[PDB]
């Protein structure tokens, strides 16, 4: 129920499911973005995953344990978005990140546009490590999107 | 509300992948609600 991998985050009403996000299972901890779940508990098979930590400002939340993802973009190399869009198979998209320049330091950022329910898809370095999650960003003048490479602290 | 997860794949790098998108450098701000904005 906590095997490593990338997962869809789904909601189910009286009929039909909707994909609201994506997340990463690693070291028995599920990692996703706060706006996906609002910190709500997650069903996994027959089991229940409980929120352990979160931060609305970072837009992150972990389940079952502390945040485990600590790989960092090197500021130099191309990365891969492992996009898991609603209703579509997971696909790798390689890209060279731009940068968010903030008063509190620079954050890598990827100029890739996907539906809301792709939020939480992991961004990978060349060794397959997760350097952050996709889905919190800005819209620029031509209507396209730039996502921060959002990484938490371990 | 039933919120649940389902496996979607293994987390691996893909050799000979598609290289797409630009590399913008943007001045941005972040508020206490976690929202980015252009500066
Ligand atoms: N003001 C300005 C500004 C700055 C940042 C944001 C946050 C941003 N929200 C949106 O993008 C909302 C939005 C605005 C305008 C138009 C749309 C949505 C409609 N577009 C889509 O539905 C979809 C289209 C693509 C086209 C290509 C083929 C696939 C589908 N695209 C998107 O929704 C976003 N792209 C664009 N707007 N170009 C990408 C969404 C990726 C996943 N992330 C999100 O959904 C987050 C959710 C969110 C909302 C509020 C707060 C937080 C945190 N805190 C997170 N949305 C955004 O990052 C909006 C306006």
């Amino acid at each position: 129920e906590t095997t490593d991998g990338v997962y869809r985050v789904m909601t189910r009403r009286l009929l039909g499911s909707t994909q609201v996000g994506v997340g990463v299972m690693q070291e028995g901890v599920f990692h996703t973005m706060w706006h996906v779940t609002k910190g709500a508990a997650l069903r996994s098979g027959e089991g229940r995953l409980d929120p352990y930590w979160g931060d609305v400002k970072q837009d992150l939340v972990s389940y079952c344990g502390p945040w485990k993802l600590d790989a960092a973009w090197d500021g130099l190399s191309e990365v891969q978005l492992l996009a898991v869009p609603p209703g579509e198979r997971a696909k790798n998209i390689q890209t060279l990140p731009g940068i968010f320049k903030t008063k509190d330091g620079d954050i890598g950022a990827v100029a890739l546009d996907y539906p809301a329910g792709t939020s939480g898809s992991p961004i990978l370095d060349k060794c397959g490590r997760v350097i952050g999650l996709y889905g919190n960003g800005v819209v620029i003048k031509n209507g396209s999107y730039v996502s921060a490479i959002t990484q938490g602290k371990r | 509300v039933d919120m649940y997860i389902e496996r979607a794949g293994d987390i691996t790098w893909e050799k000979d992948a598609e290289v797409t998108g630009n590399s913008p450098r943007l001045d941005v701000a972040l508020d206490e609600s976690g929202d980015f904005s252009l500066v």
